[PDB]
């Protein structure tokens, strides 16, 4: 029973304050930070991964974001 | 009146000749229109209401299981039947299980059985639908001048009174001339359609808690469906994600229900807007719209009125608003009748040098009674002020000193306009509304461009749009041929400004 | 002549199921929503449910959810009502009636009504008693 | 869900009198209201559809009115065939309810 | 009340079958597919984005995965 | 033997709510209710205007809160590698037709 | 019709606590500040305190600081007064009354008042006696 | 606070007489003054809000006036239902006090 649709993906950009934004516009940050605080070495894992893609010294951090941002949620 | 201390208010004028003041009506703020004539007017959107909602598929998140069933079968005799499975009130799944010796089944190896149980449930999610028709807007508006302490508190008689008015708007009857006996007609005609982009919006009531949801999200939720249904035992649809089947290492499969996911749908509801009294009458909070407002017929009621020479006295310490203007409630007895009263401001007198923004034009007093309280406001220039009230020698004056610089005014105005530019998107245009060429140009350019921005960058989240803007920046420095890298800078800055939204 | 007729009065066991028939006359059977309404001997009328003679569409109120079934019979132009798991309140008289613009298959009340909303063929009333 | 009070509970009058019954519901029933009268052991009597409309064959002795939430039925002149229990009932939102009744008696 | 920690990020690699794997090893796929079926044009959005990064014709699809895989969950 | 470490409540109930408004400038709300911990309270800056008391006006403050009664505790006990217990059964072949637990 | 009603007269122990109820009628319960005022049999009236039916806001005078508690009950539209640590002066009659523009939660007297400032529903008076 | 004297202490008059009560407070109470009359064992009688305003249902037999600090109530014509203890009380600054009383008697 995955209650899949996090409705924020269907925000109403309307003047009155929405349902639970108060914690929402921090919840994904606390998500990723909690997950990485629990799985630290995955940091240098992602590092060795990204440093091997892009080969730009500028897309490298982009693939770092890639990996560190697939890991938390879809896991 | 009615729009003071309600910051996110605005003031809009109209270049006189052809009253054409199309305001962007706000269910989360007020808007005051002024004119050299035509007593200054406010408008504030009280509530938004929906009359008729249709009962589209409901959801169940609290289920219960009972009378379980397994129906084992030998490794080779077909696979399990379990006449229980015959009914749909039961949910069943078929699983290959180990079947060995000393287990019956003279053969052995992988056999099969169908574990299942009854699906009884509670706490339905009534996800009704609404349509752009038989919805209902309800606003109230108020002209300035009289009515000490306007103050919605006793609104009941104030719509019966002259200074305030209550207006209902339907997509069937868009026009409404807000008529104020002695004041005017306040012609209004709005767009009861393009307010909240309806027809993609569902009214969900779960635990007598209501809100609005983008129907796409509502269609995408994987819980059991009532699916359209009416009375009769609810034949729930998909019936599977809720319950969970589990066998032993090889054998003896059972089922768990996973309880109720009420808080789960709450945390998944991270974008909806809550809504209240629902009855057959469902009310909801803010939602904007477009209202063509016409000063066809507004008489100022007392331009001929004399300036009765009683001494006027402040009562409350006229503090100012974020919009820089300042409201004062001045009481006085001493004279009688439907008085006109002076109210100007200066930097020096022996001139009285009437300067600055006069908001509450033609301030009117009603009757002979004692120290009537005469609420009103004015707006001073960027420096020290001398607000002057009464008439001459037995007048009353007062320091202000706005302390808000002219370039500062442009700062506040442009950041306000930019926040409008964001949240109202296209509708932020025609806000200051004359039918000028470049106005329709801005409307159209935002129409096509921001519609593409929608369809391309579909509902980009907070974090998403954040990092997208960041990498667009990083690329806006990298690429050659500024023509396109400047377009990277442009879209990235658009995204980052969108992330500077009301959230802060 | 437009007119409905019920079956005879009946007596059943508590917890049994009773089926009352309602036969139509004088009209095209597929053009009138059949409404069933109960009436306890001393009580007023309370609408039980509705069926469409065409397509066998059905609906009712929660006071009967899980016990009431309503079926069509296009041949003899009849509608059959079953009450299941009979209960001491069921001793009453039930009425069947033709209703309004039965276009497809529903109650359909946001559009118009009346003109014998459901009141031309109220028939005779089906007296049912539930005891031993 | 559509609580509808039908006043009074009972009445008794002489022949040739006007009588009026009221029914107010807790809901908005703009025009979806109807009126019957039934004897014991009878199918009810053709009175009123849409709370304002006389049916064919009904004597003009009866009339119905009311717009928003409360509605008035009236017998112009009482007659011996008017002994019955009168009922008012709504048509909308479909938990269809009726009134408990308004009973008559000749003097 | 974000029930943040989807415990699969702390799997027990142990012989007996875990809590709800049956739907779990498909739930993220149905997540992304549902989300994109609801927000289609985001496809070519991600396309124009990625085709402008990497500049490899091989990292391009990688940034396509990047975008199409940040969009569903963290939204 | 399992030890009774922290429990959890997921079914709560609220009652006897309380707001305790305060003027834009007189400090901020006290609400003696907040004194107890059986009540949960949070302090919020609210608008306070004219015709609202508070001769001043602007942003005032009040502390909304209510009693936190709860049910359905989650007994999350602890266990340790000692006073746990394994229990096996074993069987030699040969005799015992239909061994069969 | 706007009207307040108290509980019956009561007799308590010195040092005990007495709770008098005050139920409202004829108005929206969340729109009138409830004022409690004491009156010794031979003495005049002295205002005890005020509560708001909404949000349970409270205040009183120092003559009762530490003994007086005032609570709301939104369901039945009632307000409950407890006097603690009863004392020989407490033998009196106490009155509850609805008052003015109860907008949020307070006394709020710098703005206007009157129009039955607190005098429409003065109820009946709660006679309390404190002895053994 | 707020010390408010209510004069006289008592009075007694015949039916059909005018009577006036004074109350002066030590403070400025511009218009926040009110007036009651109460029997023993009664809820008091609707007299006066804002020291100048008659309430609906109150007989015009009563009137109230006064602006700055001292205020006058008046019964135009005495009647048997006027036996009570009359009270004046302020509304401002919130140590709300009342007068000790003005008592009546018919002759
Ligand atoms: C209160 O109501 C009166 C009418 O009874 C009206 O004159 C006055 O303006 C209202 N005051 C407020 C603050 O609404």
């Amino acid at each position: 029973a995955v209650t899949l649709p996090s409705h924020s993906t269907r925000k109403l950009q309307t003047r009155s304050q929405t349902w639970l934004e108060s914690r929402e516009y921090t919840k994904h940050l606390i998500r990723v930070e909690n997950w990485i605080f629990r799985n630290p070495g995955f940091a240098l894992a992602a590092a060795a991964i990204a440093w091997l893609l892009g080969s730009s010294t500028s897309q490298k951090v982009i693939y770092l974001v890639m990996i560190l941002l697939i890991a938390p949620a879809y896991s | 009146i009615r729009c003071i201390g309600v910051s996110n208010r605005d003031f809009v004028e109209g270049m006189s000749g052809g009253t054409w003041v199309d305001v962007v009506l706000e269910h989360g703020g007020c808007v005051t229109v002024m004119a050299q004539d035509k007593p200054t007017v406010d408008i504030e959107l009280v509530t938004t209401t929906v009359s008729n909602m249709a009962e589209v598929r409901s959801y169940c998140y609290e289920a219960s299981i009972s009378d379980m069933a397994s129906d084992s079968r030998c490794p080779t005799q077909g696979e399990a039947y379990l006449d229980k499975q015959s009914d749909t009130q039961y949910v069943c799944k078929r699983t290959l299980v180990d079947r060995g010796w000393g287990n019956g089944c003279g053969l052995f190896g992988k056999g099969s059985l169908v574990t299942c149980a009854k699906f009884a449930c509670s706490k339905k999610m009534t996800g009704k639908s609404i349509q752009p028709e038989n919805l209902e807007y309800r606003i109230m508006l108020s002209v300035h001048g009289s009515q000490h302490s306007g103050m919605i508190v006793n609104d009941t008689g104030h719509e019966t009174d002259e200074n305030r008015a209550k207006v209902e708007i339907t997509p069937n009857s868009p026009r409404a001339e807000a008529t104020l006996g002695g004041f005017g007609s306040l012609g209004l005609d709005c767009e009861p359609r393009t307010g909240l982009d309806f027809s993609d919006l569902y009214y969900l009531t779960m635990n007598n808690k209501h809100w609005l949801v983008h129907k796409e999200w509502f269609h995408d939720i994987p819980l059991p469906w009532h699916a359209g249904a009416d009375t009769g035992t609810p034949h729930w649809n998909n019936k599977e994600a809720l319950v969970e089947f589990k066998d032993a290492h090889a054998k003896r499969q059972t089922v768990v229900v996973l309880g109720s996911q009420e808080g789960a749908v709450h945390t998944a509801l991270a974008g909806a807007l809550e809504a209240e009294m629902d009855g057959a009458k469902g009310r909801l909070s803010s939602g904007h719209l477009k209202c063509r407002l016409k000063m066809d017929k507004l008489r100022l009621k007392g331009v001929s009125y004399s300036l009765c020479t009683a001494a006027f006295t402040f009562t409350k310490i006229p503090a100012e608003t974020l919009h820089g203007t300042v409201t004062v409630e001045v009481q006085y007895a001493g004279t009688d009748g439907p008085c006109k009263v002076p109210a100007q401001m200066a930097v020096d007198m022996q001139t009285l040098t009437p300067v600055g923004r006069l908001i509450t034009a033609n301030p009117v007093i009603t009757e002979s009674t004692e120290n009537s309280k005469m609420m009103l406001e004015l707006d001073p220039p960027f420096g020290d002020s001398y607000i002057v009230i009464g008439v001459g020698e037995k007048k009353i004056t007062h320091h202000w000193h706005r302390s808000g610089s002219t370039i500062g005014k442009a700062f506040e105005a442009t950041v306000r306009g930019a926040k409008r530019m964001a949240v109202l998107g296209d509708t932020a245009w025609d806000f200051g509304s004359v039918g000028g060429a470049l106005n329709s140009l801005g409307k159209g350019i935002h129409q096509i461009f921001g519609a593409a921005f929608k369809s391309l960058f579909g509902g980009m989240s907070w974090f998403s749009q954040i990092l997208i803007g960041t990498l667009l920046m990083w690329l806006g420095l990298n690429t050659k041929n500024g023509s396109i890298s400047l377009m990277c800078l442009a879209l990235g800055g658009v995204l980052i400004f969108l992330s500077t939204a009301v959230s802060a | 002549e437009v007119q409905l007729v019920q079956s005879g009065p009946d007596v059943e066991k508590p917890g049994a199921s009773v089926k009352v028939s309602c036969k139509a006359s004088g009209y095209t059977f597929t053009s009138n929503y059949i409404h069933w309404v109960r009436q306890a001997p001393g009580q007023g009328l309370e609408w039980m449910g509705v069926i469409n003679p065409r397509g066998g569409s059905t609906a009712s109120a929660q006071k009967f959810q899980g016990r009431i079934t309503m079926t069509r019979d296009t041949s003899t132009s009849t509608v059959y009502m079953e009450l299941s798991s009979l209960r001491s309140d069921d001793t009453a008289v039930y009425y069947c009636a033709r209703g309004g613009r039965a276009l497809f298959y529903d109650s359909y009340t946001t559009p118009r009504d009346g003109g014998s909303w459901w009141f031309d063929p109220w028939g005779q009333g089906s007296l049912v008693t539930v005891s031993s | 869900d559509i609580q509808l009070t039908q006043s009074p509970s009972s009445l008794s009058a002489s022949v040739g009198d006007r009588v009026t019954f009221t029914c107010q519901a807790s809901q908005d029933i703009r025009k979806y209201l109807n009126w019957y009268q039934q004897k014991p052991g009878k199918a009810p009597k053709l009175l009123i559809y849409d709370a304002s409309n006389l049916k064919t064959g009904v004597p003009s002795r009866f009339s119905g009115s009311g717009s928003g939430t409360d509605f008035t039925f009236t017998i112009s002149s009482l007659q011996p065939e008017d002994v019955a229990t009168y009922y008012c009932q709504q048509f909308d939102d479909l938990p269809i309810t009726f009134g408990q009744g308004t009973r008559l008696q000749i003097k």
